[PDB]
RNA sequence: AUCGAAUCGCCACCUACAAGACUGGAGCUUGCUCCCUCGAAGGCGCCAAGUAUAUUCAUGAUCACAAGACA
C-alpha cells in the first residue's frame, strides 16, 4: 500500500497535486444487510469506487439467535480433507458485507474481480473516511422503510461477536471517541455556520431588488 | 403531532396524476381508502384515493360524513383553509418547483445571476462582519499570531532586518 | 407549392428563426450563446453572430443540429442580414505547395453586423439583461436533466 | 544563518491579512455531453450480442427520458500505446495524442429505468470499455 | 525523464449525532387548537469578484478525444 520510491519520484518530476479518486462514501447504519449488497454490488459493476462505513450496525430481518444458527451452520462448512483451501469464514462484519457484495458479483472473471477490488469496507468511521466529505445512505435498503418495526432484527456486530468477531469492544471505543471529537467539533464553528447564515439574510437588503423578485419567484428568498 | 385521516381533512396528493394537488378527506371507505374532493380545484372532483399517496395536512373543515358539494364548498370558504394554506412555505416550494419544470433557458439565468449576487453581496456582510468579530479560519489564524508576533517584532535586532531588508526592496 | 430545386426552398424547423438565441452544442465555440442571422440558401446551414463583443462568436456557418434555438427572440428585423450572402464563406483554391488574419471584406461585414445587432438588443426591453444571457457560457452540471427542460 | 521562521512569520502574517472570502468559480471549458457508463451489451441468459450496446446514463432513470436521446451521438474515449493518426492531424498538430474515440448513436431506450441501447460506427465497442464512462452528446438536436 | 495519454464539481457552511409508533415549541380536550424561524432545499460553482458604464475573441473557415484541464 505504501507509495513506490519510483512513483513518488515520477510524481515530484510531473509536479501533479494531490489526486483523490470519485469515491462514494456510504453509512451502512441500518441497512439491510442483503438489499444494501444488492445496490452495492451493481453500482460497482456499473464502475462506481465505493468505500462503506459503519459495517457492523447492518441489520438483518429475524432474531440474533436465528441469525447466529445460520453463520455457524454456514462455519461447519469446510473441505475435511483438508480445511486449508476450505471455505474462509471472516467473522469481522466488514468482512462479512464484503462476502455478500462477493456472492452478488461474478467473483471468477477479471471484470467481476475489478468491481470487487473498487470496494473497500471498515467498522465504524477511520479518520481517514471522518473528513473527506458528505456520507450517503441507501434509501431502498433502509431499516426504517424495509422491516416492519414489530419484527425483532439483528445487528450484525452483535452477531459476529458471538461467533467469533473479537474487535466489538475496539471499535464501540474507537466510535465513542471519534463522535466525541466529532461532537465537540460539531458545538465549535457553529458561530461559522450562524455568521454565515446571517451574511446570506443581510445580502437581500444589500442586492438590486429585481434579483430578490427573481430569487422570491423560484423560492429562494 | 402528526395529522389524522379525518372527515374534513386537507390533503395533498403525494404522486399520480393529481401530483402535488390539494384536496378534502370527506369519507373514510376502509383503513386504505378516502373519497377526496376539492370545489376549487379543476381536476379535483369527488374520487376515491388509497392513503399511501396522500399527504394529510394541518386543516380541517367542519363536514360530516359523504357530505354534499354545496356543503363542502361553503365549510371551504367560511374556514379559509386554502388561503392559509397559501402563505406556508410547503405551499411555496410546490409553486417553484413548477416555476422551474416550465422555467426556460433564458428564466434559468436569470436565477443563475439573482443567485449568484445573493452569494456576492453574502460575501461582503461576511467579510464585514468577520473583520471586526473574527470567526473564519484565516481571521482566527491571524487574530491568535497576531500578540506573539508583535513581540517577536518589538525587539532591536528585528527592527534592524526588517529596515534593512526593505530597504533593500 | 414551392419548388425543391430553388435556393428558397427550406425544411428548416420553426424554432431556428431568424433573430432567436441559439446555444452552440459543438465546435470550437461549444457553449456560447449566439444569435442566429439567417439560413443560407439551398436548405443550408444556418448563419450566427452572437455578436463577437459580447461572447467571441464571430460570423459562422452552423448546421441548425448542433444547435439548440432557444425560446428566448431578438427582433432583427432592422439587421440588413443581405450583404451575408453563400460567396462570404466561399474559399480560393490552394496551390500545391500572432494577431488572426481575417480579410478586410470580412472584417467590414462583422463591423456592420455586429453594431446593428448591438443595437437591435439595446432597443429590446430585456437588452441589458439578454446581453447579459449571451454572455453567460451553457454548460452541463453533474445533476443536470437536460431531457426534462423547457429551452 | 538566521532561522527562516521570521521571514515565514511575516509573509503568514500578510497573507493571513489579506486573506477574503473568495470561492472557486469553474470558468473552464464546458462540458457539452451527458456522462454514462457501458453496462454492457444487449444479452439473454444464451449468452450476449456484441453489436448492440448498453449504456447507463445519469439522471436519466424513465423511459421517457432515454427517449428523448434517441439518436443522439455517443462517443468513448480512450487511450492507445502510439501515437495514430486522428482528424486533423495536419490542420491542428496539438491533437495528435494517443487519445481516441469510438462513436456511435442511441437507437432505442432499454427497459423502464432510463437505459438505452447504442450501435456504434460499423464495429462493436470493445469489451474493455464495460464500466468505463461513455459521453452522450447533445447534437444532433431537435431543439 | 521516458510520458502523448482514459477520468471532467469545488468547499475551512455537507464532511456531528439520533429518531421514523414521529425531534420546531406549547395547551388539554389526546386529536385538536394555538405560537413560531410556519416543519418539502448543505453552501457555493455554470464567464464583469457582480448584475452595470463595460470589455480582446474570427481564417481553429459547419460535427470530429475540450486544439485544455490548478476552479
Ligand atoms: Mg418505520
Ligand atoms: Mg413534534
Ligand atoms: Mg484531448
Ligand atoms: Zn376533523
Amino acid at each position: 500500500a505504501f507509495p513506490s520510491r519510483k512513483d513518488a519520484f515520477r510524481a515530484q518530476r510531473k509536479g501533479a497535486k494531490k489526486h483523490r479518486p470519485e469515491i462514494i462514501v456510504i453509512d451502512l447504519k441500518d441497512h439491510v444487510l442483503g438489499r444494501a449488497a444488492a445496490v452495492v454490488a451493481k453500482q460497482l459493476l456499473l464502475g462506481k469506487k465505493i468505500t462503506v462505513v459503519r459495517c457492523e450496525q447492518l441489520n438483518i430481518a429475524g432474531t440474533e439467535i436465528r441469525n447466529k444458527i445460520k453463520y455457524l451452520q454456514y462455519l461447519r462448512k469446510r473441505k475435511l480433507t483438508n480445511p486449508t483451501k476450505g471455505p474462509f469464514h471472516h467473522r469481522a462484519p466488514s468482512d462479512v458485507f464484503v462476502r455478500t457484495v462477493r456472492s452478488m458479483l461474478p467473483r471468477y472473471t477479471k471484470r467481476g474481480m475489478k468491481a470487487l477490488n473498487s470496494l473497500v469496507a471498515y467498522e465504524g468511521i477511520p479518520p481517514n473516511v471522518v473528513r473527506t466529505g458528505g456520507r450517503v445512505v441507501i434509501p431502498r435498503a433502509q431499516r426504517h422503510v424495509c422491516y416492519r418495526s414489530e419484527r425483532p432484527y439483528t445487528v450484525l456486530g452483535n452477531m459476529c461477536k458471538h461467533v467469533g468477531w473479537k474487535y466489538s469492544d475496539v471499535v464501540a471505543n474507537l466510535e465513542k471517541a471519534r463522535v466525541e471529537k466529532a461532537s465537540r467539533h460539531h458545538e465549535k464553528q457553529a458561530k461559522l455556520r450562524d455568521a454565515w447564515k446571517s451574511a446570506r439574510k443581510e445580502a437581500l437588503a444589500k442586492m438590486p431588488k429585481h434579483n430578490v423578485e427573481v430569487l422570491k419567484k423560484f423560492g429562494y428568498a | 403531532k402528526s395529522h389524522y385521516i379525518c372527515a374534513g381533512r386537507l390533503v395533498r396528493i403525494l404522486r399520480g396524476p393529481r401530483q402535488d394537488r390539494v384536496g378534502v378527506i370527506v369519507d373514510i371507505v376502509d383503513a386504505n381508502r378516502v373519497l377526496v374532493e376539492n370545489p376549487e380545484d379543476a381536476k379535483m372532483w369527488r374520487h376515491v384515493q388509497n392513503l399511501k399517496n396522500v399527504e394529510p395536512l394541518k386543516y380541517c373543515v367542519s363536514v360530516s360524513r359523504n357530505c354534499s358539494a354545496k356543503a363542502l364548498k361553503d365549510a371551504l370558504a367560511s374556514s379559509k383553509a386554502l388561503e392559509k394554506y397559501a402563505k406556508t412555505r410547503t405551499a411555496a416550494r410546490v409553486e417553484a418547483k413548477k416555476a422551474c419544470a416550465v422555467s426556460t433557458d433564458f428564466e434559468r439565468y436569470q436565477l443563475r445571476v439573482a443567485r449568484r449576487s445573493r452569494a456576492h453581496w453574502a460575501r461582503k456582510v461576511f467579510d464585514e462582519k468577520d473583520a471586526k468579530t473574527p470567526v473564519s479560519w484565516h481571521k482566527v489564524a491571524l487574530k491568535k499570531m497576531l500578540k506573539k508576533a508583535a513581540k517577536m517584532d518589538s525587539t532591536e535586532g528585528a527592527k534592524r532586518r526588517m529596515q534593512k531588508a526593505i530597504a533593500a526592496r | 407549392k414551392v419548388s425543391r430545386k430553388s435556393p428558397e426552398y427550406t425544411t428548416l424547423r420553426k424554432s431556428c428563426a431568424p433573430g432567436a438565441i441559439a446555444i452552440i452544442l459543438a465546435g470550437r465555440f461549444r457553449g456560447r450563446r449566439a444569435v442566429i442571422l439567417k439560413q443560407l440558401p439551398h436548405n443550408g446551414p444556418l448563419v450566427v453572430s452572437g455578436p463577437m463583443k459580447y461572447n467571441g462568436v464571430p460570423i459562422r456557418r452552423i448546421d441548425s443540429r448542433y444547435v439548440i434555438a432557444t425560446s428566448t427572440t431578438v427582433d432583427i428585423s432592422s439587421v440588413d442580414t443581405a450583404p451575408i450572402t453563400a460567396e462570404v464563406f466561399q474559399r480560393p483554391k490552394a496551390e500545391k505547395p500572432k494577431k488572426t488574419l481575417v480579410s478586410d471584406a470580412r472584417a467590414q461585414l462583422q463591423k456592420k453586423i455586429d453594431a446593428a445587432l448591438i443595437a437591435a438588443i439595446k432597443k429590446d426591453a430585456q437588452g441589458k439583461e439578454k446581453a447579459g444571457y449571451l454572455r453567460s457560457v451553457f454548460t452541463v452540471k453533474p445533476g443536470d436533466a437536460p431531457h426534462r427542460w423547457n429551452w | 544563518t538566521t532561522s527562516k521562521v521570521h521571514s515565514q512569520r511575516s509573509k503568514k502574517l500578510h497573507q493571513l491579512s489579506a486573506k477574503t472570502s473568495r470561492v472557486n468559480r469553474n470558468r473552464k471549458a464546458p462540458r457539452l455531453y451527458m456522462k454514462g457508463t457501458l453496462a454492457g451489451y444487449t444479452r439473454g441468459l444464451h449468452g450476449q450480442t456484441k453489436q448492440t450496446a448498453l449504456v447507463r446514463v445519469e439522471n436519466v432513470n424513465t423511459r421517457e427520458d432515454a427517449t428523448w436521446y434517441v439518436g443522439k451521438r455517443v462517443c468513448y474515449v480512450y487511450h492507445g500505446k502510439k501515437v495514430k493518426r486522428c482528424v486533423r492531424w495536419s490542420k491542428a498538430p496539438a491533437r495528435r495524442s494517443t487519445t481516441r474515440a469510438l462513436w456511435g448513436r442511441v437507437t432505442r431506450p432499454h427497459g423502464n429505468a432510463g437505459m438505452m441501447r447504442v450501435k456504434f460506427n460499423g464495429a462493436s465497442v470493445p469489451a474493455s470499455a464495460i464500466g468505463r464512462r461513455i459521453r452522450v452528446y447533445l447534437y444532433p438536436s431537435q431543439i
